[PDB]
């Protein structure tokens, strides 16, 4: 049995947020499911439960009715719905099966679903070519690359050359601006006696905003 | 605050033995069972023991689990450089009439051999500066332990305003990477001889300087 959780939520604060969990190779049975957050730098904190086929629920005390937790034993599926969204609920949300033969213990878990609730605005990001620079004159190498400036929310995904280059690609973890939104470069090492002659393309995607861009990496001039 | 109180760090010796405490009160520790759960953040956490000392099928006899009175504690023998998690214990607690976890306990294996950071700076691009902003990108890999300090500089004077630091991030190698973002005008890139960036890893400086292109 597997627990398969509903994709990432992207919120403004105040709005409310509805995340499934659904039991895959098994049913509910007389389990419970239970859900769990973690947000960023922070411990897991349990937010509440549900007994599907005896309609019980148990919340956490510091979600003062904030928190709904339901479930439908015909497709067996459980949800749960934070309402009133604060900076402070941007987590990942975990379900799990609970098994009353292991003292209650949480044996399955969900993947996680991430939440992200900002005042932020869907923008695609400004790509901007890195041109190639000395790493090492010793070892005949190069770093050239791209900086995807300015883009809410995640995730942006780069490759080069359309995927044909791969080996020394390194992308880097987004820095999360006071601005509300992000910014990442991606590097790619290469020698230096290929740059009069290689061609380099880093392809940009955001999803989010439907928006794919190409940047040619030529040496400076 | 978590009602089930963890030192928030820990570290042991590889082969060796390391114990993470769980301390409670009679309504959680004191009258129920104690489980515990390893964590990775980017994956679900995973059951280790159940029932105060019952391990689940897959889960090597070197986790063992122990309570006495309102405390718990989780013991880990022959520690491996995959032991390297967060460690929550949890329990239920009848004041609460809900589960209550601690606050985790961040485990370091001491093994891993130092690794001076590798800088990359690059100045900005034309087409940017072309857009009225400059953004100096300085990229920082393959540095262990996990913690650097930046710092930049505008010809040999400090800056601070405008610089935006990431937090380190494990790469698939185990050591680490992290990035710093310095935003200037045009006018402020075009003033300078240079800028700089400095990273400072356990005392030691590795710094790059780039300058404007004429």
């Amino acid at each position: 049995v597997q627990l398969v959780q509903s994709g990432a939520e992207v919120k403004k604060p105040g709005s409310s947020v509805k995340v499934s969990c659904k039991a895959s190779g098994g049913t509910f049975s007389n389990y419970a499911i239970n859900w769990v957050r973690q947000a960023p730098g922070q411990g897991l904190e349990w937010m509440g439960g549900i007994i599907p086929i005896f309609a019980t629920t148990n919340y956490a005390q510091k979600f003062q009715g904030r928190v709904t937790i339901t479930a439908d034993e015909s497709t067996s599926t459980a949800y749960m719905e934070l309402s009133s969204l604060r900076s402070e609920d941007t987590a990942v949300y975990f379900c799990a099966r609970d098994k009353h033969s292991w003292s209650y213990a949480f044996d399955i878990w969900g993947q996680g679903t991430m939440v992200t609730v900002s005042s932020a605005s869907t923008k695609g990001p400004s790509v901007f070519p890195l041109a190639p620079s000395s790493k090492s004159t010793s070892g005949g190498t190069a770093a050239l690359g791209c900086l995807v400036k300015d883009y809410f929310p995640e995730p942006v995904t780069v490759s080069w050359n359309s995927g044909a280059l791969t080996s020394g690609v390194h992308t880097f973890p987004a820095v999360l601006q006071s601005s509300g939104l992000y910014s990442l470069s991606s590097v790619v090492t290469v020698p230096s006696s290929s740059l009069g002659t290689q061609t380099y393309i880093c392809n940009v995607n955001h999803k989010p905003s439907n928006t794919k861009v190409d940047k040619k990496v030529e040496p400076k001039s | 605050q978590s009602v089930l109180t963890q030192p928030p760090s820990a570290s042991g010796t590889p082969g060796l033995r390391v114990t993470i405490s769980c301390s409670g009160s009679s309504s959680n520790i004191g009258s129920n069972t104690v489980n515990w759960y390893q964590h990775l953040p980017g994956t679900a956490p995973k059951l280790l023991i159940h029932s105060n000392n019952q391990r689940p099928s897959g889960v090597p006899d070197r986790f063992s689990g122990s309570k006495s009175g309102t405390s718990a504690s989780l013991a880990i023998s022959g520690l491996q450089s995959e032991d390297e998690a967060d460690y929550y214990c949890a329990a239920w607690d009848d004041s609460l009439n809900g589960w209550v976890f601690g606050g985790g306990t961040k485990l370091t294996v001491l093994g891993q051999p130092k690794a001076a950071p590798s800088v990359t700076l690059f100045p900005p691009s034309s087409e940017e500066l072309q857009a009225n902003k400059a953004t100096l990108v300085c990229l920082i890999s393959d540095f262990y332990p996990g913690a650097v300090t930046v710092a930049w500089k505008a010809d040999s004077s400090p800056v601070k305003a405008g610089v935006e630091t990431t937090t380190p991030s494990k790469q698939s190698n185990n050591k680490y990477a992290a990035s710093s973002y310095l935003s200037l005008t045009p006018e402020q890139w075009k003033s300078h001889r240079s800028y700089s960036c400095q990273v400072t890893h356990e005392g030691s400086t590795v710094e790059k300087t780039v300058a404007p292109t004429e």
